[PDB]
């Protein structure tokens, strides 16, 4: 059932739309990231220090 | 053997020599018993004035009715006795006259050409019968859903500019037209830096330019020592016409984007992609299993009576886009479709369907370019958009070098996230609302 | 602001709907400290002493 | 400096199919296969057989699917097209020098090798009455139809549309019958432009040779007479008025093609009086309102019909009938000078080789050739044979017209429309 969607023009159809793939999971990262406090990812930011000790 | 690379080579190149009044003179020789000559003119309806916009159309009605050698009937008499064929056109940037004639009635056609360029008899009697020909005409003109949706969305897509004006002008302008605004355009524009004599067949370059300087000099003395127009830019508004009449039974709709203009190198692209999405009508026998994805939706579920996709050129300025007539009841989904293939090509066009534009296009250039008139015209009018003949083994250079990435980048510069006109006729209730229409000119997942 | 910032915002970021969502997501984030921090220093001023946080030095060990 | 233009190739084989080549070094080639094959050769059993024939064109092939010949053809981006006459149907072929293999074997099955499907076939009948609505559109084809079908009591009485009571009745047989009895190498011309003849003798060769139908040419057009009228309302009256003429090929139908241009086809000047129509300035004389009238000329393998043609409102029509036909009559009567004719010599000779200046229209000629006369002839010796034409042919021409049994269609208000009776 899936060897009908491997062939050259999928190839294409798959590198058309990656640096927009890519470009949503860095929107859901930091979309996570921001909305539960990441302080594990967020301390290593140059602004975002909430946990001012 | 012959490759098709080879018999592009082989069409021989159009020569071009220039006479001292400024007149460009040119030819592309075979060995045809025929031949179709003619004047190409820079002027139109985006040279006149709002006062004067019926003025071109008007003088095309004159131009074959009499002159000072030939008064009245004289020159149909003359043309019509040799078999010859006399035509005119009109577009908002260029008017031409042309003789298909046999080769060697080439003498006497230039001959009638330029009494009818420059001896035209605008005699009283003939501009007020063509008064009522050309009001006659504009009524007829209005029966025609397709004529109208162009001048609307030239009307709407040109607001304000000269490009808005449609070539035939309105009616208060063909009646009260006179002889002193028809002189006064026609001398004004008539001059020979903006008049290029073609010709195409059984020929003889040397024998044309022959020919111009024989009939054609006389336009020397003193030119253009008083006064000098070049055009100025036209505004393109991303806007709406919406006509409705519930009493037509299929309603129009053309809607387009700000296209580059003659000139530009990437009017390829937009052809190819133009290519790509084609055209549709009811007639066409392929149906469901048609390349085109907006063809076979159209045809599968009987969307659409017709469509055709358009790059519409004027000098730095266009109109890019689509028409087509359905039902009332599939307008919506006609945009929809329409507007998600042009998203498509914008984001995601593949190597394959790219080739068959490609394809499409070199078959259309060559087909068209089939006989002394459509190749007359070609030198005529490449001579006053591009300023030369582009030979067709450039056109081949230009269009191979398109590829996927090539369309993508290009259709989203004209496409992607830009303001349509939109021109609307006839059964229109379900004609989308502009916010919508410019919402399809985007897509939330890219 | 040579061909407009607005115009360079539109075309670096705003055109394509990635972008767009990514400049608001990293906004919101950026947004979120500058504004929590600096409305809290507002509040601040209107009671410049009588807050817990001002009084804290009085009753250390 | 241009090429020295190339010959045309001609061979006819033994089995009687033709083949006739021209090496023209376009950038494009295209490929016809002309048929006698059209309307005339359908009977009372099977009308608009041939319609939905032409219709059936990229149904599914032994050798190439439907969605094959579609996406094919689009693939490259050529064309296949199918046009019927009365006489002939032709399949022709576009595309650029380097795709005439893949288009030609597509071609070679349409013609060949076609399934006709019983659900394809089911989902194409349809088609018929779109086809026919969007040709009836012009009141032209239902005039020329009708006049057709009352001229003849036979072959040439076929319309190129089929009749509403067969839509959705013609069966998947009928056109496997249709094309088994006329698809036949005797009854066939392959036609090359930007092609080599061995090419083109190869797949004759290989491919075309088909025999075991019918023979004749000639199933035998007899000519009878009569009239079609149809009440319309529609804004102005169609009225085509015709004689029995002459067969293609003979000398006496150049004598017609002349009076025809004595007396005027369609317009030279975009927007004239037509000065040198003898016909449309002798309506004019006596008819001041909106109307056209032209000579119609048309001619066949073994029948022709010469007269004129005229449109105009409701009410004038009887007097631009009577106009055009007294026009006619004192050409008949010895009315005609040498100029008069020269000129029309010269519209006809400049009008044919303007026929052929395209590939297109080449194409079509030299396949119509092949069929009618199974021969090329020149543009040269075409030329030599209008000039053969004297006055005094001209002149018997048009005394063979008016003095012939009519054939009348016509279409509008017919309240002020004569009869033949009246004429
Ligand atoms: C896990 C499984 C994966 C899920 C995949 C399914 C996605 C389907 C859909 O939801 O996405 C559509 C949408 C695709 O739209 P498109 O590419 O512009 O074109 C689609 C058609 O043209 C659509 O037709 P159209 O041209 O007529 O578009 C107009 C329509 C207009 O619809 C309106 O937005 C609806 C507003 C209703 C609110 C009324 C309440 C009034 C108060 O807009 C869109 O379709 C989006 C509707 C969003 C509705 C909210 C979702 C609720 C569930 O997806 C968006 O990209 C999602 C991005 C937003 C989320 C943030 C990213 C987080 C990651
Ligand atoms: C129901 C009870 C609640 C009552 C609420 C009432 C209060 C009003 C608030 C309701 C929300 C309305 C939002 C305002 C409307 C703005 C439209 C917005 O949705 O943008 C759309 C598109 O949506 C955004 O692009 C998506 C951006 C995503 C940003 C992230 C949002 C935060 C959520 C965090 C995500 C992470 C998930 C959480 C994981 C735990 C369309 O944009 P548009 O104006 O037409 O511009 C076209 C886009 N161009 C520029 C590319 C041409
Ligand atoms: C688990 C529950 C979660 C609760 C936590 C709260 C989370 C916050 C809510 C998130 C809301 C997200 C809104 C995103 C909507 C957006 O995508 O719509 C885009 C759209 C783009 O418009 P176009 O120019 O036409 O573009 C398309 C043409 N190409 O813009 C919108 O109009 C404006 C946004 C309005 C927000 C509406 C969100 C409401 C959706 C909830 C549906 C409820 C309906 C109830 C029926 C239920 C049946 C499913």
């Amino acid at each position: 059932m899936l060897t009908r969607f491997l062939g050259p023009r999928y190839r294409q159809l798959a590198r058309n739309w990656v640096p927009t793939a890519g470009l949503w999971g860095a929107v859901g990262a930091v979309g996570l990231v921001w909305a539960t406090d990441w302080r594990l990812i967020l301390d290593w930011v140059p602004y975002i220090n909430g946990k001012f000790k | 053997t012959a490759t098709y690379a080879q018999a592009l080579q082989s069409v021989p190149e159009t020569q071009v020599s220039q006479l001292d009044n400024g007149l460009r003179v040119a030819s592309e020789q075979s060995s045809q018993p025929t031949c179709t000559v003619g004047v190409w003119i820079d002027a139109g309806s985006r040279y006149e004035s709002e006062k004067n916009n019926g003025a071109g159309y008007f003088v095309e009605h004159l131009a074959f009715k009499g002159t000072k050698n030939r008064p009245g009937n004289a020159l149909e008499k003359e043309v019509e006795s040799m078999g010859a064929h006399l035509n005119a056109y009109s577009t908002r940037e260029h008017t031409a006259y042309y003789i298909k004639a046999l080769s060697k009635d080439l003498p006497k056609a230039v001959e009638l050409l330029a009494d009818i360029v420059q001896n035209c008899s605008l005699e009283d009697s003939q501009i007020e019968k063509e008064r009522d020909v050309i009001l006659q005409e504009l009524q007829e003109n209005d029966t025609s859903m397709r004529d109208v949706v162009f001048n609307y969305l030239h009307a709407t897509a040109f607001q304000g500019t000269p490009l808005a004006q449609s070539v035939e002008g309105p009616s208060e302008n063909v009646r009260k037209l006179s002889r002193a605004d028809l002189t006064e355009y026609l001398s004004r524009h008539y001059k020979a830096p903006r008049m290029v004599l073609a010709a195409a067949g059984g020929l003889e370059h040397r024998q044309l330019l022959d020919l111009a300087q024989k009939h054609f000099s006389g336009l020397s003395g003193t030119y253009d020592e008083d006064a000098v127009p070049t055009l100025s830019p036209c505004r393109f508004t991303g806007s709406q016409i919406c006509h409705r009449e519930d009493g037509l039974p299929l309603a129009h709709v053309a809607i387009a984007v700000e296209g580059p203009g003659w000139a530009h190198p990437d009017n390829v692209a937009l052809q190819v992609a133009n290519a790509i999405i084609g055209h549709y009508d009811c007639t066409y026998g392929g149906g469901a299993h048609l390349s085109s994805p907006l063809a076979s939706i159209a045809a599968t579920n009987k969307l659409c009576q017709s469509f055709q996709t358009f790059n519409i050129c004027y000098a730095d300025t266009g109109l890019l886009g689509a028409h087509f007539v359905c039902d009332h009841m599939s307008i919506d989904d006609m945009m929809f479709v329409l507007q998600g293939q042009w998203m498509r090509l914008c984001t995601s066009a593949t190597e394959s369907e790219v080739l068959r534009g490609k394809n499409l296009l070199r078959n259309a250039l060559v087909s068209h370019l089939d006989g002394t008139t459509p190749v007359c015209e070609d030198i005529g009018r490449s001579l006053l958009t591009y300023g030369r003949r582009i030979p067709l083994a450039e056109w081949e250079s230009r269009i191979a070098e398109v590829d996927a990435r090539v369309v993508r980048e290009v259709c989203s510069k004209y496409f992607y996230d830009q303001c349509p006109a939109v021109a609307g006729f006839g059964p229109i209730e379900q004609l989308p609302d502009y916010n919508r229409i410019r919402s399809g000119m985007f897509w939330l997942r890219f | 602001v040579a061909p407009t910032l607005t115009a360079r915002l539109y075309s670096l970021l705003f055109r394509r709907t990635s972008t767009f969502a990514l400049t608001i997501v990293v906004g919101a984030l950026f947004f979120e400290r500058a504004f929590d921090q600096g409305a809290d220093a507002i509040y601040e001023h209107i009671n410049e002493g009588k807050l817990w946080k001002h009084i804290k030095h009085k009753y250390e060990n | 400096v241009p090429p020295h233009p190339q010959d045309l190739e001609f061979t006819r084989l033994p089995n009687g199919l033709v083949i006739a080549s021209l090496e023209n070094y376009a950038p494009a080639s295209r490929i016809g296969l002309f048929i006698k094959a059209g309307s005339r050769y359908e009977n009372s059993n099977n009308l608009g057989t041939s319609h939905l024939l032409r219709l059936a064109s990229s149904l599914t092939t032994k050798g190439a699917s439907s969605f094959k010949i579609t996406r094919g053809i689009e693939a490259v981006g050529g064309k296949l097209s199918v046009t019927s006459t009365r006489e002939n149907m032709a399949y022709t072929v576009e595309c650029l020098r380097d795709d005439v293999d893949i288009l030609m074997e597509f071609l070679l099955n349409v013609t060949t090798a076609p399934e006709f499907r019983r659900w394809e076939v089911a989902a194409l009948q349809p088609q018929l009455r779109i086809d026919k609505a969007v040709a009836l559109q012009n009141p032209q084809a239902h005039v020329i139809e009708n006049l057709h079908a009352a001229a003849y009591r036979n072959a040439l009485a076929n319309s190129l549309y089929c009749p509403d009571y067969r839509i959705g009745k013609v069966t998947p047989v009928e056109l496997h019958d249709y094309v088994q009895n006329h698809f036949t190498s005797a009854r066939m011309a392959l036609i090359g432009l930007g092609v080599s003849h061995p090419v083109l003798k190869q797949v004759a060769e290989q491919f075309l040779n088909i025999r075991g139908g019918l023979g004749l040419s000639g199933a035998k057009a007899k000519y009878h007479g009569g009239e079609i009228r149809e009440q319309n309302g529609d804004s102005l009256v169609h009225a085509a008025l015709v004689a029995e003429s002459a067969a293609i090929g003979s000398a006496e139908a150049n004598a017609f093609s002349v009076l025809q241009h004595v007396l005027g086809a369609g317009p030279h000047v975009k927007r004239g009086s037509n000065a040198t129509s003898s016909l449309y300035q002798a309506v004019a004389k006596g008819v001041h309102q909106p109307f056209d009238v032209s000579a119609f000329n048309a001619s066949y393998s073994d029948s022709g019909l010469f007269g004129f043609y005229t449109i105009s409102q409701a009410a004038s029509a009887g007097d631009v009938i009577k106009a055009a036909y007294n026009q006619v009559k004192t050409i008949a009567q010895g009315n005609l000078s040498n100029p008069d004719v020269q000129a029309a010599k010269n519209k006809l000779k400049a009008g044919y080789l303007m026929s052929v200046e395209s590939s297109e229209g080449f194409l079509d000629e030299v396949g119509s050739q092949a069929l009618a006369a199974g021969s090329y002839t020149p543009p040269s010796t075409v030329l030599q044979q209008i000039d053969a034409v004297a006055d005094a042919d001209v002149i018997n021409a048009a005394k063979k017209f008016v003095s012939g049994r009519k054939s009348m269609a016509a279409s509008g208000n017919l309240g002020h429309t004569p009869f033949i009776d009246e004429l």
